[PDB]
């Protein structure tokens, strides 16, 4: 299974 | 004044190692500016967040790798792989604890602005979450407890003074419902918060300016791929 | 035994952390492994290669990162651009000084297969000049010279032992072509180098197999698109 | 100007 998405800033 | 002169020195040359993608040496900058006492700005809060997430970014990622090689030779010779893991092993944790000393010795504080101090405690969240990735036993649940306190209490605050489209309250439930699925083994509590905050940052929408309604879907995006990814 | 098993316990850690992307642990296993004091085989050069290439790789996009910003700073305020700079300068000298080294105590033998003998005098040639890169007066024309001297002793080998398209000479030959342009300001010589090496291969290409075919006029693309580049 | 290429190793 793919990893869901985390965010800590806009790239 | 020298000391002042010295602030201004480390963030600059923190920019500097951001632009030649020497994220160790950014990392290190920001860790001296930090120590200051000084306020981070919006900016400069973003350049401590880029440089760890580049470090522990590689870490977690080796981490994994090698983790994926030491079950693959322990299902059904050599301590090679083990003795490599635990190295990285130890040394991401390494970095979680620096993160988190300079979270609780120098940043977090009751008497921020809403978006610094949810920021933090995101943060805060976010690398006691790291930690519990590779963490496994009575050690791992008090852990997750202690992300899962970070977590909440970022959330009160968001919930508290943010608006729901606002990008780090969207972040942080993001991040937040990650944790629920991936470390907490609670996904039906993961389905609900994201597709509650997609939902009610989707009611908001119509009121954003330009700037802010991209800000706003980016994460949003996130959120919804996370939801199909997970139902 | 106990020598001998700590050698290949090192070539699979370097192993591991080339699937983990972790480059400078990978350059220190196979610093650790050379010092062992046996040869290398292709596959353990091509890991050495790797894990420093990378290494310096970095280092080089970074100085020529803060170099730029160094030179605009300078043009028609803040030493810290400069300190830095500096610094990143020192610490690849530092890398080049390791690896050259190894390859003067540990690698370089009048006694090898031509392969490895133009693999590691091309290596020395590589990394004289990426010491050169950033040189400046007297110094630089020194390191030049170490440079040629190491390159041209790779190419009279390469052109007495092996055919005009094998891939190590091959490469040899674009690097120290590059090295005539870039370093050397010897853009006539970069030229001719260039293009009698891609004709003296073409003239070969009916010979090879499907292997070598692929790995030969991958590198013949690249002599091309410089000559393009610099014609 | 573009930078010239060089090569150690195939990718
Ligand atoms: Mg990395
Ligand atoms: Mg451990
Ligand atoms: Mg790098
Ligand atoms: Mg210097």
């Amino acid at each position: 299974r793919r990893r869901a998405h985390t965010f800590s800033h806009p790239p | 004044a020298m000391g002042s002169m010295e602030r201004a020195s480390l963030i600059q040359k923190a920019k500097l190692a951001e632009q030649a993608e020497r994220y160790e040496d950014m990392a290190a900058f920001m860790k001296g500016a930090v120590e200051k006492g000084e306020e981070l700005s919006c900016e400069e809060r973003n350049l401590l967040s880029v440089a760890y997430k580049n470090v522990v970014g590689g870490q977690r990622a080796a981490w994994r790798v090698l983790s994926s090689i030491e079950q693959k030779s322990n299902e059904e010779k050599g301590p090679e792989v083990r003795e490599y893991r635990e190295k990285v092993e130890t040394e991401l944790q390494g970095v979680c604890d620096t993160v988190l000393g300079l979270l609780d010795s120098h940043l977090i504080k009751e008497a921020g602005d809403a978006e610094s101090r949810v920021f933090y405690l995101k943060m805060k969240g976010d690398y006691y979450r790291y930690l519990a990735e590779v963490a496994t036993g009575d050690d791992k649940k008090r852990i997750i407890d202690s992300a899962r306190s970070a977590y909440q209490e970022a959330m009160d605050i968001s919930k508290k003074e943010m608006p729901p489209t606002n990008p780090i309250r969207l972040g942080l439930a993001l991040n937040f419902s990650v944790f629920h699925y991936e470390i907490a083994n609670s996904p039906e509590e993961a389905i609900s918060l994201a597709k509650t905050t997609f939902d009610e940052a989707m009611a908001d929408l119509h009121t954003l300016s330009e700037d802010s309604y991209k800000d706003s879907t980016l994460i949003m995006q996130l959120l919804r791929d996370n939801l199909t990814l997970w139902t």
